[PDB]
């Protein structure tokens, strides 16, 4: 049942990563995307 | 034989007036509180 | 009943007349004194 | 002495609801036209998979010769869909202190909800009375008394008594006294209310003009239900950007991006809510034109 | 103590309370740490 | 004499499917990482309400010393989700003529669809043979022969014979011959096929580099079902914008924006489909990162 | 001719045909008119 | 029945306007918005 | 009494081979067509 | 059966090995000759 326990840990850690990365894509990522794009815009404008 | 289970209903009414006097008392308390606190 | 009727009447008058009333007070003031008149076309489109 | 006016009890309970995001679903268009500084007209088109889609037409009138301040009362605002459902608000100033708000929602040709509110302002304190959803033919309806006094320049305390009568209330009449207070501590504005049933507490924390954070808890003592939220707002005029997003203690997570697209007064709003309990996600997008 | 704590987790309101007060106080800790934070600073 | 190669029968049937928009639902994130000009890796996250929502991981390999041209064959491309559903394509060149494509989709740990296709490109003509969804243990499967010859520099004509065997086919074997042609005078390109059991016609028209318009009809003589579309594409590099939108003769209307956000290689995609028969709108938005 | 044309409109395939060939030829008429059109001209 | 006939026409005029304006908001309007915004940007840049 | 309603099935097979020869014939036609058209 | 087994084996090998195969041929070529090596972090981070 070691493999099944690894399938257990895998499916759990898969789901945990899913909830984390979908949440970040909502909460943080839109800020990161526009803040990065605005920073590169300022860089290219200042370059 | 009962005309009405009024007692629970009137006790709720008694607590409603109790809420009113408590609402007034807390306003009276805070109306005194700043003097009491600065005194 | 006097109120039985008048309440339904007055609420129906509010219900249909409020946007009419807002619009009326608007066209009463009109645009600013220097601006072109508020033709109803200004309600219909930009 | 020389204390502030504390606001009003509804502004404490709303204190941290301003940064909490207001997500929407589907595609929404709004066109606003300013016909005068007294008269504005707005056309809004709502397309949604599950929200009832439709047009609604809105108009706003403000200001008369009686009222001096920049508030420019009265305010007379309402918007109606082609089906005839009306939302409208009325606001009045019986004096510079005593202020009144009225709001009514009509749908299905029926007044489904209404409230009338009175708000009075003293140098150190506020008192307000509200009546809502009245029956006109019967005693039934809702009443709320509210009181709030500044006690120290960093502290305010107050009181509230909601009341209801009639068949909507399980007891023929019910009322709930509840204390209220706010403590400023500079940035760290605490707020909350303690009821004979239920409790609510905001925490609010302005970090900077670019970042505002708050938290909530809610609790109910006869309903045995409680929730909380952690919510933040980002304001980035350097990026023509505002973002509101928060975690819900029922594990909804929401974010409502909005972009102003130019000096040309378009804004684009993107609304995402994920219900991590149901693995369900609801997207909305919409354009507002100023 | 899982025999104790699970008796909370298993019970809706007691768990709803723990969840709500937990995330709330976490927000208080985070907020008091965030007070210096800016994302695109002046 | 010395005519163009006409392409292949599938390129005629696709001729106007390139400007037809491909709408999507919900929120989709894609990250592309170029590891070398021979090796690319892409991570895609799709959050969606009714469309199946999840992650899939993609990788692409291209090019070996055997293959000279800028096509840089072979191509060896596949992407897999954590549930183990695999999509993969293989493309090979026994020479410059006799090109070969292979594709297989595996889901539920099973090959659900596959095809193998050859292209022989013969100057003035093309010949192609396809086999698809083969049973390995049984004779059953799909076969298609296709032929297309340039007849005049403005005009091409050809032929097609699809075939199927086995329990998926109502007759133990069935095949359908169908003529094919294309005509290209001026800007306009006509295309279509006349079968024993159906008809399809594209009209296609470049107005300018900024605007491309096409139309379809489809018809079936044994199924008694027919549809049509009118679809257009706008290309606006000045606006970093492309838009594909079209009316369906079943009264769906679709529009799919894509906005490249910057020289920084984000593209936003905004997808709107409204089924005016059902008054039903499906929104999608997504970000591709290059 | 509403007694005639409705007999088509009432029948799914015949109406599907009329709709599909209609919108198709409308697209042909429109396209043959659009050939000169530009949207953000050079 | 004249009023009811006007209610018939009116509800038909709802559908016609609804289908038209929702369709335009999909098909044309995204082009108009971005083309207008780009033209105003070019105007402000050239102004 | 019938062993099989084979006739419809074999007629479908006959039309399948008819489709094959027609497919070939149209290729033969187009293979001749440009000469016939320039002729 | 010889094919009864070998077909299922070979399809299982394609099913699980194709992305392994693409990745292997990728790291076989690696980066461009002047670029830093393709550490497996290249599969995981930008
Ligand atoms: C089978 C072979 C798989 C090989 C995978 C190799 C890649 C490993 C990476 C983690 C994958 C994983 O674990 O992702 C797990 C989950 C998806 O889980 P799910 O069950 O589909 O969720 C849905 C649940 N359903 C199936 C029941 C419906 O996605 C993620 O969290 C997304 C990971 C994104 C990683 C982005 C990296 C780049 C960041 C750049 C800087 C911002
Ligand atoms: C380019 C820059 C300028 C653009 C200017 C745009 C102007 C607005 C265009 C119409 C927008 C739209 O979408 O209107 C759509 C609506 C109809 O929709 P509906 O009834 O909800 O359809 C769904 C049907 N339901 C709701 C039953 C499900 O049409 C109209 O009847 C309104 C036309 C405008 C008239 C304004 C006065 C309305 C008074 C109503 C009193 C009851
Ligand atoms: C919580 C959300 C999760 C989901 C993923 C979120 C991704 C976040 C993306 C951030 C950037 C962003 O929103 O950009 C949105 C962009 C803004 O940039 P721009 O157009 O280049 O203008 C700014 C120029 N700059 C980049 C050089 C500074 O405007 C648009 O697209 C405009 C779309 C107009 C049409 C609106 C829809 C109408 C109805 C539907 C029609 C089919
Ligand atoms: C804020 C930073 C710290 C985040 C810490 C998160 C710990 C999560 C522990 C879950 C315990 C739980 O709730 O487990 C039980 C839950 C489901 O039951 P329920 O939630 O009570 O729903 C029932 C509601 N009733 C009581 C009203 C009936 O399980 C689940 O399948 C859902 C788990 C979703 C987790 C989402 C995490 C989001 C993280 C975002 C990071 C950016
Ligand atoms: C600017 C973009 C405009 C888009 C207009 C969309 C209109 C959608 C109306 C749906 C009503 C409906 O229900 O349509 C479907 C039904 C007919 O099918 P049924 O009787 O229900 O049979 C069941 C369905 N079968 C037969 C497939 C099995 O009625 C109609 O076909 C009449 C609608 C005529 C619309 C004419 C539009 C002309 C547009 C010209 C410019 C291109």
């Amino acid at each position: 049942a070691t493999v099944k326990s690894v399938k257990g840990f895998y499916s759990f850690s898969c789901n945990a990563s899913w909830i984390f990365f979908t949440s970040a894509v909502i909460l943080f990522a839109p800020v990161i995307f526009e803040t990065e794009r605005a920073q590169m815009e300022e860089l290219h404008k200042s370059q | 034989s009962q005309p009405d289970p009024a007692e629970e209903q009137k006790r709720v009414a008694a607590e409603v007036r109790f809420n009113f006097i408590l609402f007034g008392a807390v306003i009276a308390a805070v109306r005194l509180a700043p003097i009491v606190l600065k005194h | 009943d006097r109120l039985g009727f008048v309440v339904g009447v007055v609420q129906t008058g509010f219900h249909w007349g409020f946007v009419p009333l807002v619009l009326y007070l608007g066209f009463m003031k009109g645009a600013e004194p220097g601006m072109p008149p508020l033709n109803l076309f200004s309600l219909l489109w930009q | 002495a020389a204390l502030e006016n504390p606001g009003t009890v509804e502004e404490l309970h709303k204190k941290c609801k301003d940064i909490q995001a207001i997500t929407f679903e589907g595609a929404k268009i709004m066109l606003n036209k300013g016909l005068s500084n007294h008269f504005q007209v707005s056309h809004t088109i709502n397309m949604s998979n599950v929200v009832p889609s439709g047009y609604r037409f809105g108009a706003t009138y403000v200001g008369t010769k009686e009222f001096s301040p920049t508030e420019a009362f009265p305010v007379l605002l309402g918007d109606i869909d082609p089906a005839g459902n009306l939302n409208a608000n009325v606001i009045h100033q019986f004096s510079a202190r005593l202020r009144c708000k009225f709001a009514s929602q009509i749908q299905e040709s029926k007044v489904v909800a209404s409230q009338l509110t009175t708000d009075y302002r003293g140098s150190d304190y506020t008192l307000s009375l509200t009546v809502a959803n009245p029956s006109i033919f019967t005693n039934s309806g809702v009443v709320v008394g509210q009181y709030l006094q500044s006690v120290t320049p960093a502290l305010a305390l107050g009181s509230e008594l909601a009341y209801q009568f009639g068949p909507n209330v399980p007891g023929r009449q019910i009322a709930i006294m509840s204390v209220v207070g706010r403590y400023t501590a500079g940035s760290s504005v605490w707020s909350g209310t303690l009821g004979q049933s239920g409790l609510h507490v905001c925490y609010y924390q302005k970090a900077s003009d670019q970042l505002q954070i708050g938290a909530e808890v809610e609790t109910s003592l006869r309903m045995q239900e409680s929730v909380a939220t952690l919510a933040y707002q980002i304001d980035l005029p350097k990026a023509n950007l505002v973002f509101r997003g928060g975690i819900d203690s029922n594990w909804q997570i929401f974010g409502v991006l909005e972009k102003r697209l130019a000096p040309l007064p378009f804004t684009l709003a993107l609304s995402g809510r994920m219900n991590h309990v149901k693995n369900n996600f609801r997207l909305g997008c919409g354009l507002m034109i100023g | 103590p899982l025999s104790i704590v699970r008796s909370i987790y298993n019970n809706e309101f007691q768990w709803m309370l723990v969840k709500s007060y937990g995330l709330f106080f976490l927000g208080v800790r985070l907020a008091k740490e965030f007070v210096g934070v800016e994302l695109m600073p002046s």
